């Protein structure tokens, strides 16, 4: 989280930390006691779908107070149209072997009604992005949860303002830009899968998931976020759908 | 002159200019001719329809408000209250 | 544009006098409606003029809320068939207006000589404290209330049959040029904001001689 601020323990309750064998993998979001939402690309390598751990209540990776809660990720689901290695359909629905306990330090983020996400949330200038990712580009990662408040743009503006890159992946209707193009602040490498939580009248909804960007806070460039609302019926279809054999299910999409 | 034909509807004054006019509107009116009814606009695309959370437009009938999966719609028809301990999107410590 | 059916608004220009601010634009709607949206650099967007077939939109109520802030506005396009068409990036087609800061750009309407009389060997020309749309707490505000001490004036006066063009200024609200003892004089006033960088001077208030 380039240019952010440490998220006061407790104020980023839906923040999930996805661990693998003990190493940071990415971030994720709690939309329900057993359901975590992350970024599809965060699994392009995962070879031991057993050491996959999800940690809530987490805040300071250095010390170990007693608010954390670990949970083996039961199933990892990504959209049928996601193509590992590419930018499109970068979203994953994780399922935990066992539900986490809701407490002042572990609360889920609301998965807004599509309509609502589209008509209202979408036009709320700012939203907080957060994770323990890199604090600069090739820089070090955060030990304390970092959070950033960024502004959203419609794809037309995003295109009009970014420096045309050689092969800058199109900004498809499944992603949106947010941030600053003045090198200032942006999310980074270890943040993928993190929430882009929008505040609307006393409640916070999951409108975005960290995916990609040129670099981190690179001048003339923004950070692309997965437009969570294209994926709502999808998520809620899966959450009801009964379990499936494997660990890496590839749910169809739409 | 200009304010002759009295373009300013719905009681709005009319401080015209040379080769033009300027309608002063009543608090519930707006527009070049105060024509627009600040009321007749209760639609979800407007301002979330006035709802605190979810909003549904309806054919020939007042728009409806709804609450999220763990809330309840207060008596005013547009407000939501938690019906559980830890409802989504609420930060317990701050709360 | 980026059209096939839905055309993008263009030439979005602000028409603002005495803060009465109306955004206007092209083109005359054909099989499509427009929705105007407005905001501040760091504020949420508010929609206005819902699904209209107009080429204008009154934004007074939003801009006078803080004529100090700079407002950016944008118009959206929708085929009249459905007011919710998926563009390509999934979002509506729209265009942005130029930035707009009421305080520095809304032109001052044509002033009006309130009531000028004689105090002796000179004339006391007066200008009516114009009424603005800047509605503040149920009430409106006069130019002098708004621009406070940023508003001055200019008094162009011709004499009976005249021969030369004379000018006079006062930041107050009362001119006071010394006249002879006969020859009638005329008074053409015009509100001015010298600290401005665009619409500094207004229009010559209708004339009022003897
Ligand atoms: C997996 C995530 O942790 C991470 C988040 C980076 C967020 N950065 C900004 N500035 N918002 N994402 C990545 O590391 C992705 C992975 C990837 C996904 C799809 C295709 C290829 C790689 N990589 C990047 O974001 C790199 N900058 C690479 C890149 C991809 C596409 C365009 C430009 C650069
Ligand atoms: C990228 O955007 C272009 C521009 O419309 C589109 O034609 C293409 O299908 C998109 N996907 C590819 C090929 O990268
Ligand atoms: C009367 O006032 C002017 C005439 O020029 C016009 O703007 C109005 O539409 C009309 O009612
Ligand atoms: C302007 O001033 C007078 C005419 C009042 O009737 C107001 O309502 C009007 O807008
Ligand atoms: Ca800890």
């Amino acid at each position: 989280i380039v240019g952010g601020k440490v998220c006061p323990k407790g104020e980023c309750p839906w923040q999930v930390l996805l661990l693998v064998n003990g190493a940071q993998l990415c971030g994720g979001t709690l939309i329900n006691t057993i359901w975590v939402v992350s970024a599809a690309h965060c699994f392009d390598k995962i070879k031991n779908w057993r050491n996959l751990i999800a940690v809530l209540g987490e805040h300071d990776l250095s010390e170990h107070d007693g608010d954390e809660q670990s949970r083996r990720v039961a199933q990892v689901i990504i959209p049928s149209t996601y193509v590992p290695g590419t930018t499109n359909h970068d979203i994953a629905l994780l399922r935990l072997h066992q539900p986490v306990v809701l407490t002042d330090h572990v609360v889920p983020l609301c998965l807004p009604e599509r309509t609502f996400s589209e008509r209202t949330l979408a036009f709320v200038r700012f939203s907080l992005v957060s994770g323990w990712g890199q604090l600069l580009d090739r820089g070090a990662t955060a030990l304390e949860l970092m959070v950033l408040n960024v502004p959203r743009l419609m794809t037309q503006d995003c295109l009009q303002q970014s420096r045309k890159v050689g092969d800058s992946p199109n900004i498809t209707e499944y992603m949106f830009c947010a941030g600053y193009s003045d090198g200032s602040k942006d999310s980074c490498k270890g943040d993928s899968g993190g929430p882009h939580a929008t505040h609307y009248r006393g409640t916070w909804y999951l409108t975005g998931i960290v995916s990609w960007g040129q670099g981190c806070a690179t001048v003339g460039h923004f950070g692309v976020y997965t437009r969570v609302s294209q994926y709502i019926e999808w998520l809620q279809k899966l959450m009801r759908s009964e379990p499936r054999p494997g660990v890496l299910l590839r749910a169809p999409f739409p | 002159d200009q304010c002759a034909s009295s373009p300013c509807q719905n009681g709005g004054s009319c401080k015209d200019q040379l080769q033009s006019y300027i309608c002063f509107c009543l608090p519930a009116f707006e527009g070049r001719n105060c024509e627009t009814h600040k009321d007749d606009q209760l639609i979800c695309v407007n301002e979330n329809g006035g709802c605190e959370q979810y909003c549904s437009d309806h054919t020939g009938t007042k728009r409806s408000c709804r609450c999220h999966e763990g809330y309840s719609l207060l008596a005013d028809g547009v407000s939501c209250t938690p019906t559980v301990e830890y409802p989504c999107g609420k930060i317990p410590i701050l709360e | 544009s980026g059209t096939t059916n839905t055309v993008a608004a263009y030439n979005l220009t602000w028409k603002s006098t005495n803060f009465k601010t109306i955004l206007e634009w092209e083109p005359k709607p054909v099989n499509q409606v427009y929705t105007v949206q407005i905001s501040t650099k760091s504020g949420d967007w508010k929609s206005k003029c819902f699904y209209t077939t107009d080429t204008e939109c009154d934004l007074t109520d939003e801009i006078v809320k803080d004529v100090k802030q700079t407002y950016l506005a944008r118009v959206f396009s929708y085929p009249a068939g459905n007011v919710e068409s998926t563009g390509s990036a999934g979002e509506p087609l729209y265009e942005n207006s130029p930035e707009f800061t009421p305080y520095l750009e809304t032109n001052l309407g044509q002033p009006t000589i309130q009531s000028f009389e004689q105090v002796g060997t000179k004339v006391n020309v007066t200008v009516e404290d114009e009424r603005t749309l800047v509605r503040r707490n149920n009430t409106f505000l006069s130019l002098r209330d708004v621009f406070g001490k940023d508003l001055i004036y200019t008094l162009y006066y011709w004499k009976s049959s005249s021969s030369g063009k004379k000018t006079a200024k006062t930041n107050t609200n009362e001119f006071l040029i010394d006249v002879d003892k006969g020859e009638n004089y005329c008074f053409s006033v015009q509100a001015v904001i010298p600290s401005r960088t665009v619409n500094r001077k207004s229009t010559d208030s209708p004339v009022e001689c003897m």
